[PDB]
């Protein structure tokens, strides 16, 4: 089987940035290589066919080049809707293989998150355990700590954490952490303060309840 | 296997293709009897 | 024109995955073009499964025609895929798809791509049954933010809404989690102005197919 690998793995752009996303083979495929558009939302759709053709409503800032064992699909003015990841395939052999794919997400201004926290609902403390959640909204860049503390004391396992996709018009990141406890320990403490860190704020920014 | 059949059958079409325009075809019929008749 | 995939969400381990895709355009017996199976698993590895042409002529990738099967049914316009022994490993998103078949004479000849793509139907393989979910508000205390916790479900997935669709702009559902019990859990959560908590009513609504509960639970501000 035919290996295929692209580079980068992952790359952010400005919006009219000229972006490349290259696909190495193994051996030479001769042209036979295919470029698709993967978007969370909808339905796979492809926009190259043998290295140049692009298909009809591909926008023409789409074009692709390429030989032998190296090719490159090339996005000429990037816009909102081209944020996405990206696939190439070659068609030479009998078992046909996609590269890994290129993911292509949005470089934007630093943006602080805004940090909420929101204690446990009565019913599910009636069913036995409890969950606390520190919500985490529309910040950039992506990396982002969220420390829990509860009574001073720092903790560590008991919490997950769940991180959404780039917002479609907004172009930034929100972010859960789900503290999950028993009701006995829940009971057991009084102050439950959620501390956050990013790059765009000076200070740490605590949110607690009692 | 077939589609990787089509990764010659390709260039075989681009002979035919060149043979196609450049020997008219009714010449081609005319020499395949040629080499027919040589049997 | 369309391509409709769909399946059983959950398959136990050694049982065999069927999946149907209805074509709602064209005849499967269309001469023009194959068709396709092709599948992600979740670590984004994409496989050709096999493809299946209106004649009746198949290819299947090697490492697994030992167990699969691709079949179109003209009568009713659909194709078929059956895998069996199906492990764990073959948890993925299963995407039915069109490749154009160029004859000889046309300037396309011999380039094979998959052109139309369907949305994908996801299918877990595990030993676990259904489990609905259970549903809890995440109420708020210049922009105030509220929403739900769903906790508790298997298997995915669970689509959540705002005002039966009519809320859309600021909302943010969250992928699910896998908790150590090996059940899955989300939040969904929306930014309103804090002027509205006390004359808008705002419920949330839940769905989850895989073992057919529907909630709808009103979230307020807290007290
Ligand atoms: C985004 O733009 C700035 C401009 O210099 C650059 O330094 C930075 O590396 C970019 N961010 C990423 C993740 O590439
Ligand atoms: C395989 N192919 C015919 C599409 C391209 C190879 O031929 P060429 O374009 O290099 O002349
Ligand atoms: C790519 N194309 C289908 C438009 C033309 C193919 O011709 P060729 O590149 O094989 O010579």
């Amino acid at each position: 089987d035919i290996q295929m690998t692209q580079s980068p793995s992952s790359l952010s752009a400005s919006v009219g940035d000229k972006v490349t996303i290259t696909c190495r083979a193994s051996q030479s495929v001769t042209k036979y290589l295919n470029w698709y558009q993967f978007k969370t939302g909808q339905a796979p759709r492809i926009l190259i066919y043998g290295t140049y053709t692009l298909l009809s409503g591909v926008s023409p800032r789409f074009s692709g080049a390429g030989s032998g064992s190296l090719y490159t699909l090339t996005i000429t003015n990037i816009q909102p809707e081209d944020f996405a990841t990206y696939y190439c395939q070659q068609a030479h052999s009998t078992p046909w293989t996609f590269g890994q794919g290129t993911h292509v997400a949005a470089n934007r201004t630093v943006a602080a998150p805004s940090v909420f926290i929101f204690p446990p609902s009565d019913e599910q403390l009636k069913s036995g355990t409890a969950s606390v959640v520190c919500l985490l909204n529309n910040f950039y860049p992506r990396e982002a700590k969220v420390q829990w503390k509860v009574d001073n004391a720092l903790q560590s396992g008991n919490s997950q954490e769940s991180v959404t996709e780039q917002d479609s018009k907004d172009s930034t990141y929100s972010l859960s952490s789900t503290l999950t406890l028993s009701k006995a320990d829940y009971e057991k403490h009084k102050v439950y303060a959620c501390e956050v860190t990013h790059q765009g704020l000076s200070s740490p920014v605590t949110k607690s309840f009692n | 296997n077939w589609f990787n059949i089509t990764n010659w059958l390709w260039y075989i079409k681009l002979f035919i293709m060149i043979v196609g325009g450049l020997v008219g075809l009714r010449i081609v019929f005319a020499v395949l009897s040629v080499v027919n008749r040589v049997r | 024109v369309q391509l409709v995939e769909s399946g059983p969400g959950l398959v136990q381990p050694w049982g065999t995955l069927s999946l149907t895709c209805r074509v709602s355009g064209d005849s499967v017996s269309n001469d023009n073009y194959y068709w396709a199976w092709i599948r992600q698993t979740p670590g984004r590895e994409l496989q050709v499964i096999g493809t299946i042409y209106y004649s009746g002529t198949t290819y299947y990738n090697p490492s697994l025609r030992n167990r699969v099967t691709i079949s179109l049914d003209k009568s009713v316009n659909v194709v078929s895929l059956r895998l069996g022994s199906v492990s764990a490993a073959d948890t993925a998103q299963y995407y039915c798809v069109r490749m154009p078949s160029h004859g000889f004479w046309s300037t396309s000849f011999s380039y094979w791509y998959f052109d139309l793509w369907g949305r994908g139907h996801f299918v877990a393989v595990s030993w676990a049954s259904t489990k609905g979910p259970s549903v809890f508000p995440l109420a708020p205390s210049g922009t105030a933010a509220l929403g739900c916790l769903v906790k508790d479900y298997f298997p995915e997935p669970v689509t959540v809404s705002w005002n039966s669709g009519a809320l859309t702009s600021g909302v943010h559902t969250f992928p699910a989690v896998l908790q150590s019990s090996g059940l899955y859990s989300l939040s969904s959560v929306v930014t309103v102005p804090s002027s509205s908590l006390g004359t808008q009513t705002y419920i949330c609504n839940v769905d989850h197919k895989p073992s057919n509960t529907k909630v709808d639970k009103k979230v307020e501000p807290k007290s």
